[PDB]
RNA sequence: GGUCUUGUAGCUCAGUCGGUAGAGCAACGGUCUGAAGAACCGUGUGUCGGCAGUUCGAUUCUGCCCGAGACCACCA
RNA sequence: UCUGAGAGUUUGAUCCUGGCUCAGGAUUAACGCUGGCGGCAUGCCUAAUACAUGCAAGUCGAUCGAAAGUAGUAAUACUUUAGAGGCGAACGGGUGAGUAACACGUAUCCAAUCUACCUUAUAAUGGGGGAUAACUAGUUGAAAGACUAGCUAAUACCGCAUAAGAACUUUGGUUCGAAUCAAAGUUGAAAGGACCUGCAAGGGUUCGUUAUUUGAUGAGGGUGCGCCAUAUCAGCUAGUUGGUGGGGUAACGGCCUACCAAGGCAAUGACGUGUAGCUAUGCUGAGAAGUAGAAUAGCCACAAUGGGACUGAGACACGGCCCAUACUCCUACGGGAGGCAGCAGUAGGGAAUUUUUCACAAUGAGCGAAAGCUUGAUGGAGCAAUGCCGCGUGAACGAUGAAGGUCUUUAAGAUUGUAAAGUUCUUUUAUUUGGGAAGAAUGACUUUAGCAGGUAAUGGCUAGAGUUUGACUGUACCAUUUUGAAUAAGUGACGACUAACUAUGUGCCAGCAGUCGCGGUAAUACAUAGGUCGCAAGCGUUAUCCGGAUUUAUUGGGCGUAAAGCAAGCGCAGGCGGAUUGAAAAGUCUGGUGUUAAAGGCAGCUGCUUAACAGUUGUAUGCAUUGGAAAC
C-alpha cells in the first residue's frame, strides 16, 4: 500500500509519536502499548533480534511512508557512494521531498504533505513533480504556486510551524532554501542503523 | 519465384551455353599443344586464354600456373 | 538509432554497406544523438581522414556534418 | 484483401417454409435461376444449395445452409430450413431470423404434420404476414382439389391468429420452374412482388449497439474462428469491443472481419446473416448458438418467472398435463436450453390453454431480459410461448 | 498427458473428480504418507473447491468472496 | 451438430415374462485386543434423475430433457 | 579499496561426527485470487510439425529496340514497359535438430591466396560482323507450358589493328623460399550515353567503359592456447603416416590420381556412447568460483530431406535452378504446382509466447546523374500485471470509545477506534476547454553569393531562399481549462523454527504441514468467526540456480575409537629434492608497445518531473612483442 490508512494505531504498536510529542491522551481510553484487546500485557516475552528488527523497520518505514520495493531501492541508492552509511542514509531518509516540507513547516502532518505534492500544486526549482519523495541538494529553492497559498489548511499549518536552522524559510514568503545537513540530535533518536542494516543481510 | 527468376534463367541459359563452348575450344587447343609441341600452337593458346582471363570465366591465377607448367614443357624441349 | 524507444542516438562511426547496422563496425569516430538539439556531435577526424582517403566510406548524411564543419573545404586539396 | 462486399438496399430475409418433398430445395433453385435470368449479378447454384454430406444426396432439406441473391428491387438471403424431426432446431434457429417466410405448400404434398407444426411454430415464435406459394402443380391437375388447399391454407392461418385473408395466394411447380418453362416464372414474379408487400423489415436504427444470435461457428485456414449469427439490433464496423454471453463467463473480443456468405461487409446490419471473425477464440468456449453484446451491460440469468400463454391443447397445446418436475426446452431467440416447469401452487396439473403466470429454473445462467419473447416446446410439439415478466437471478 | 501414471492427494473438504476428470498436479513434500508427495491444484477450470473459503483462497482456486 | 449409450442403497455394481428391488464397502450396536487394528454376529438402506402416457400393472416400454460416456464432419 | 549471521532437526539427558529442513535472490517463469495508470523490458522454451491469403526484391527510358496510349491536322513531345541488358538478388530475416572441432576467442604467419564497385596514378573509349528478343504466324494442350518458321537493338555477343602498364619464360644483375633490375620472344583493350561549344572541321564537361597501380575492404587456409562427462570405454587406423610425377583449387595441401614404402595416433585417455550451437554476456556470489549460455550484439551451421550444377567477383544460393525422395494439392488421365526456422497468422503440443496494425516520417540499405521507387529492416500502434520502476485509490480537523461486532463472556466496561459520523480544503489521475511540439537541427530542388581546373561554355566545393518530407499528433506537453472526494485494496500468516490470540466447531474423523509433528471429546498447529501482524495491484505456490552448504574444505577437512592407511614389501615414470660459484631468463616479477568489438558491471556526469531507463567519460582482464632484476 502507498499509506498507512490508520496512523494511531501503528503508533500505538510503534511506541513512537510521529507528532511532535502528542497522538493521543484520553482518547475514551488511553494506552501505551498495542492497540486491540489481545493488548493485556503482551511487551515483555517478545525480546529477540528478529522481533527488534522488524519493529524498528516499521517504525522508520511508518515513519516516512515508503514502500518496501522503494525502502530497498533507496537503501541500494545509498549503497551507492560510500561515505558514512548510518549518517548517509538518515539524512538521505530526511532528504525526502515530503519530508523537506515537513521540515520547513508548510505541513501539519506528512500524510498532508504527500497529498499536496502529489496534486503538482509545489513547484520545485520551475518544474514541478509528482513523486512525493525527491531527493534534494543543498541550495534548492521551492514556491507553492502562490493561488494555493489561501488554503485555509496551508495557513493553519504555515503560521509557526517547524523552525529548523539546517533549511532557512520565510513564512511571508513561504519560500526558502536548504542551507545544510541536518544534525542528529535534531533528528528523531528511537530510530537506529544496527538493527535494520542487521535485517539488510541482503546487502 | 520470382519474375526476376525466370528473367535471369532465360538469359543464363545463353551465356551458359557460351561458357560451355569456350571451355571446349580451351580443352580442344591444350590437346592439340599436347599432340605436338611448338611455340606456333602456345601462341594461340595464350591467347585464348587471356582472352577468357579479360572476364570472370576462367581465374587468372589457374590460367597462370598451366601456362607456367606449358613453358616448363617448352623449355625442357 | 538506439538508446530507448522515443529516443534516438546514432554513434558515429565508420561503416561500410556489406555489414548490417549495429552489427559489427571498423572504428568508433563518435556519436550524433538526433533526440536532443542543439548541435550534439563529437568528432575526431583523426584516422577518418584516411578512411575517406581509402574508400569504403560511412553513410551519406555524414558528409553533411562534415559540411557544416568545414572538411569538405578542407578536403578537396587533400584529394587533389 | 477478402473481396470485399458493400451494399445499400434493404434486406430481406426470405425462407423456404414447409416440409420437405414440397419442391422447397427446387424452389430455392428455381428464384436463383430466374433472377438469374432477371437480374444481374445473382450467380446460378444448385449443387450450393447445401454444403453437408446427405444433405444434396437425398434432394430434401435436412441440415442448414445459407443462400444470397438480389433481385432490381430488394437484396434477400435463405438458410435452408429442415424436414423430418431430430432437426426442428434448425428450422427454429432459421425461423426465430427470418421476417420472410414464404409458406411453399405443394398441391400434390398438402400440408403435412411438419408443415402444420411449421406455420404453429411461426405463429408462436412471430413471423409477419408470412406468405403462401402452392407449389409442384405440374402432377395431379384437378377442377377443385388445387382450389381445397388454397382455402385450408387461408383457414390454418386465420386459424392461429395471423392473416390468412390479406396474403395473396400464387401456385407454381418448381421442377417446371427450376427447369426452364417459360410460363412459370410469371408466377415466381408475382411470389418476388408477393415478398415485396406486407412484409417488414428489422427497423433501421444504429442507436442500438449490439446484439447477435448465433448460428454456426466455422474455423477458416490462418484466420481463425469466424463465427456466423443474425443480428438482432446493431450496426457493426471492423475493430470493435464486443463481449460474448450465454452459458459461459462474460470475455471480451475483437471483430476483425465482417462478411455475408463469405463476401466481407462494409456494415453490418439487423437481421443481416453476418459472419465476423474473432482474434483469440475457439470453437471450445464460444458456442454453436451463443449470444453477442456491446461491453458494460448484459446480465445472465438462471431462474425467472413470466406469464406464459400456454397455447390449447386444440391449438396446439401439450397432449397432456405437467407436474414441477416437467422438462422443457426453452428457446431463447438463439439457443434451446432446457428449463424445467416448476408450477407455482395454482393446481397440481396446469392445462394447455388458460394462459398463466409460471417461474421457471434454468440449468445454465443465459441472458434474460423482461418482455423478451421467448418459446417453449417438446419433441417437436410446442407446449407453450410467452414474454419474460419479472428476472430474478 | 504422458505414460506415466502417479499416485496423488486431494486437499481440503471434499472432492469434484469423477474418476474420468483432468486437473493440475502440485509438488510439495508430506510425511503422513510413503512415495505420495504430489498434491492437486484446485480450482483450475475443471474440480474447482467453493466451500466458505474466505481465507486463502490464493491455493484451491476459490473466487474472492462478494460483498 | 448429428450417430448411439448410461441414470440401482450413501459409494461401486446385476435386475423377476411391465407382476419382485440383490451383493461388497463406509456405515449403527454387540464379542474380543493394556489400547487400536484384524476376526465374528445381527442392523440398516431404495419411495431405482425428473415429468405423461401405455397402462389391474412401469427403474423396467415408450415421448421429453438433463448430468455424463464414447463415433465422425468430408470437399478441396 | 573491495569485502562476511544464522536457526531448528539424533538422545532419558550432554557433547562430537555427519546428514536433513528453513530463512536471500532469480527467471524465457507458469499458475490461483483479483487488478488503476504510466515509462521501460519482454512476449512459442514443446512439433527444424504442417500450414488460406498478402506483404518481405526491386530499380534504371540519361543502358537498347520496339510497341501501345495522350496531346498535336501532321511533324513531334510526353506516360508506360512485354522484353533485352546493368546492379543488389550472398546482405538484409528467422532458427539452433544436426554439428566435441580449429567450432569458439586470442596470438601470429599467409615466403602458399583472392577481392567488382569505393581510394591513389595513368594509357585507351578505333573498326566491322553476327544473330536472339519484342513482334508476325503456325503446331501443341483445360492449363502450365513446350516446339517451328520470317522479321529487330545495343553500353548484350563475337571476331579485326593497336599495347604506357601488364602476361609467361630466357639471359644478365641484385637481396637472405624470396626482391629490386637491364635485355631477348610471345600474348591479349573496348562503348558509348547525356549535355555544352563549334557552319563545318572539331573541341569541352560529366557519366559510362578497357587496361594498369595503389590501398583498404572482406573472403580463404594453418597455427598453440582454454573451453562436456564417459577406463562398468583399450587399441584405433589405412589417401590413412609418408616419399616419387601429374591432374587439380584463388591458393599450400593425398585435395585427388599413377607409382613406391609403413607408418601415424594412442595409457598425459585414442576410440566409444550420451549431450551441447559458441562467445561476450544473464543470474548467484563477497571470493576463489558456480549456473544459464531468454532476449540482445559478434562467429558458425542451416534452409521439406539428400544430392548435382550454372551465374554472380565471391553460392552449391531464407523468398536462384535441376533431379530423386516424402508430404500436400489441381487434374478433363495426358500432365503438372509448392515449400512461413522472411512478417504475420492458423491447426495442433503445452502451464504458457503478441495483431493477416500503420508509415517508409526518421535512419539504413538496395536501384538509378534525375524526379522517383522497395523495405513485415526499421520507427511506430494495439494486446498481456510476464518483469522492473513511478504515481493515485484523498488530506487537515474531528471523543468516553457513534451504531454494530467481539471479548470481559450478562447488569461496569474494554475492543475495532479519529477508525466512524460530521466540518472544511485539494483534484496526479477521472471529466471537460483551447493551443501545441522536437523528431524534418540530414537531404535533394531551381534560382543567388563566393570558390579549384581551364575557358568557348557547361558542369563541381562552400554559404544564403524556400518549396520541403510526421504514421505517430489536437501526441509528449502547456494553461487561475469546468465538474467532481468524487473514478479506483486486496491479500498470506499468527505452536515454534522467524513479528503476529481469543471465541465457537470437530474430536487421530475432518485436516494442516518446508521442519519437529499437532487432532483420538476445552486443539494458540484442523474447521469457522473476530482480532492481529506481513506484503500490496499486486499477495502468494510450484519448477532451475547459487548463498547457507566447510554439504568433495584452491583459499577452506581429514583418514587411533564417529567414515576411511590398501595385508605387507621391492620398485619405473612423475612430483617434491643438500650446500657454494657462473651463465641466461624457460618460468617468476616488472617497464614500454598492440589487442582484449561495441556492449555487461563499476566510479563520475547528462536527460527525460524525479525515477526506471538511456546516453556520456574513465575503469579492468589475458596473451603477443620488446626492455630490465636474477631471489626462488
Amino acid at each position: 500500500m502507498k499509506y498507512t490508512g490508520s496512523i494511531f494505531k501503528r503508533s500505538r504498536r510503534l511506541g513512537f509519536s510521529l507528532l511532535e510529542n502528542n497522538k493521543e491522551f484520553s482518547k475514551g481510553k488511553k494506552r501505551k502499548t498495542i492497540p486491540g484487546q489481545h493488548g493485556n500485557r503482551f511487551r515483555s516475552s517478545t525480546m529477540s533480534g528478529y522481533a527488534q528488527q522488524l519493529q524498528e523497520k516499521q517504525r522508520m518505514q511508518y515513519m516516512y511512508g515508503i514502500t518496501d520495493k522503494q525502502f530497498r531501492r533507496l537503501f541500494r541508492l545509498v549503497l551507492k557512494q560510500r561515505g558514512n552509511l548510518a549518517v548517509n542514509l538518515f539524512r538521505v531518509l530526511e532528504s525526502r521531498l515530503d519530508n523537506i516540507v515537513y521540515r520547513m513547516g508548510f505541513a501539519p502532518t506528512r500524510r498532508s504533505a504527500r497529498q499536496l505534492v502529489n496534486h503538482g500544486h509545489v513547484l520545485l526549482n520551475d518544474r514541478t513533480v509528482d513523486t512525493p519523495s525527491i531527493i534534494l541538494n543543498p541550495g534548492d529553492k521551492v514556491r507553492l504556486k502562490a493561488k494555493t497559498i489561501k488554503i485555509p489548511i496551508v495557513k493553519a499549518a504555515s503560521e509557526s510551524g517547524v523552525v529548523s536552522p539546517f533549511v532557512e524559510t520565510n513564512n511571508k514568503t513561504f519560500e526558502g532554501t536548504y542551507v545544510r545537513f541536518p544534525e542528529r540530535s535534531e533528528l528523531p533518536a528511537g530510530i537506529n542503523e544496527s538493527y535494520v542494516v542487521e535485517w539488510y543481510k541482503r546487502l | 519465384n520470382i519474375k526476376s527468376n525466370e528473367k535471369r534463367l532465360r538469359q543464363n541459359i545463353k551465356r551458359n551455353l557460351n561458357n560451355k563452348g569456350q571451355k571446349t575450344k580451351l580443352k580442344t587447343n591444350v590437346k592439340n599443344f599436347h599432340k605436338e609441341i611448338n611455340l606456333d600452337n602456345l601462341g594461340n593458346v595464350y591467347s585464348q586464354a587471356d582472352r577468357l582471363a579479360r572476364k570472370g570465366i576462367i581465374s587468372t591465377n589457374r590460367a597462370r600456373r598451366l601456362k607456367s607448367r606449358n613453358v616448363a614443357v617448352l623449355n625442357k624441349t | 538509432r538506439m538508446g530507448r524507444v522515443h529516443y534516438p542516438t546514432y554513434r558515429i562511426v565508420a561503416v561500410d554497406s556489406r555489414v548490417k547496422r549495429d552489427g559489427k563496425y571498423i572504428a568508433l569516430i563518435g556519436h550524433l544523438n538526433p533526440a536532443l538539439k542543439e548541435n550534439k556531435c563529437k568528432i575526431d577526424e583523426a584516422v577518418a581522414l584516411e578512411w575517406l582517403n581509402k574508400g569504403a566510406k560511412p553513410t551519406d548524411t555524414v558528409r553533411s556534418l562534415f559540411s557544416q564543419t568545414g572538411l569538405w573545404k578542407k578536403f578537396v586539396e587533400s584529394k587533389k | 484483401a477478402r473481396e470485399k462486399f458493400d451494399r445499400s438496399k434493404p434486406h430481406v430475409n426470405v425462407g423456404t417454409i414447409g416440409h420437405i418433398d414440397h419442391g422447397k430445395t427446387t424452389l430455392t433453385a428455381a428464384i436463383c435461376t430466374v433472377l438469374a435470368k432477371e437480374g444481374k449479378s445473382a450467380a446460378t447454384r444448385y449443387d450450393q444449395i447445401d454444403k453437408a454430406p446427405e444433405e444434396k444426396a437425398r434432394g430434401i432439406t435436412i441440415n442448414s445452409a445459407h443462400v444470397e441473391y438480389s433481385s432490381d428491387k430488394r437484396h434477400y438471403a435463405h438458410v435452408d430450413c429442415p424436414g423430418h424431426a431430430d432437426y426442428i432446431k434448425n428450422m427454429i434457429t432459421g425461423a426465430a431470423q427470418m421476417d420472410g417466410a414464404i409458406l411453399v405448400v405443394s398441391a400434390t404434398d398438402s400440408v403435412m404434420p411438419q408443415t402444420r407444426e411449421h406455420i404453429l411454430l411461426a405463429r408462436q415464435v412471430g413471423v409477419p404476414r408470412m406468405v403462401v406459394f402452392l407449389n409442384k402443380c405440374d402432377i395431379a391437375t384437378d377442377e377443385e382439389v388445387q382450389e381445397l388447399v388454397a382455402e385450408e391454407v387461408r383457414d390454418l392461418l386465420t386459424s392461429y391468429g395471423f392473416d390468412g385473408k390479406n396474403t395473396p395466394i400464387i401456385y407454381g411447380s418448381a421442377l417446371k420452374a427450376l427447369e426452364g418453362d417459360p410460363k412459370w416464372e410469371a408466377k415466381i414474379h408475382d411470389l418476388m412482388n408477393a415478398v415485396d408487400e406486407w412484409i417488414p423489415t428489422p427497423e433501421r436504427e444504429v442507436d442500438k449497439p449490439f446484439l447477435l444470435a448465433i448460428e454456426d461457428t466455422m474455423t477458416i485456414t490462418g484466420r481463425g474462428t469466424v463465427v456466423t449469427g443474425r443480428v438482432e439490433r446493431g450496426e457493426l464496423k471492423v475493430g470493435q469491443e464486443i463481449e460474448i454471453v450465454g452459458l459461459r463467463p462474460i470475455r471480451k473480443a475483437v471483430v476483425t472481419g465482417i462478411e455475408m456468405f463469405k463476401k466481407e461487409l462494409d456494415s453490418a446490419m439487423a437481421g443481416d446473416n453476418a459472419g465476423v471473425l474473432l482474434r483469440g477464440v475457439d470453437r471450445k468456449e464460444v458456442e454453436r448458438g451463443q449470444v453477442l453484446a456491446k461491453p458494460g451491460s448484459i446480465k445472465p440469468h438462471k431462474k425467472f418467472k413470466a406469464e406464459i400463454y400456454a397455447l390449447k391443447k386444440e391449438e396446439g397445446g401439450r397432449h397432456t398435463g405437467f407436474l414441477n418436475g416437467y422438462r422443457p426446452q426453452f428457446y431463447f431467440r438463439t439457443t434451446d436450453v432446457t428449463g424445467s416447469i416448476s408450477l407455482p401452487e395454482n393446481t397440481e396439473m396446469v392445462l394447455p390453454g388458460d394462459n398463466t403466470s409460471i417461474t421457471v429454473e434454468l440449468i445454465a445462467p443465459i441472458a434474460c431480459e423482461k418482455g423478451s419473447k421467448f418459446s417453449i416446446r417438446e419433441g417437436g410439439r410446442t407446449v407453450g410461448a410467452g414474454s419474460v415478466t419479472e428476472v430474478l437471478e | 498427458t504422458n505414460g506415466f501414471e502417479v499416485l496423488t492427494y486431494i486437499p481440503g473438504e471434499g472432492h469434484n473428480l469423477q474418476e474420468h476428470s483432468v486437473t493440475l498436479l502440485r509438488g510439495g513434500r508430506v510425511k503422513d504418507l510413503p512415495g505420495v508427495r504430489y498434491h492437486i491444484v484446485r480450482g483450475t477450470l475443471d474440480t474447482v473447491g467453493v466451500e466458505k473459503r474466505r481465507q486463502q483462497r490464493s491455493a484451491y482456486g476459490a473466487k474472492k468472496p462478494k460483498a
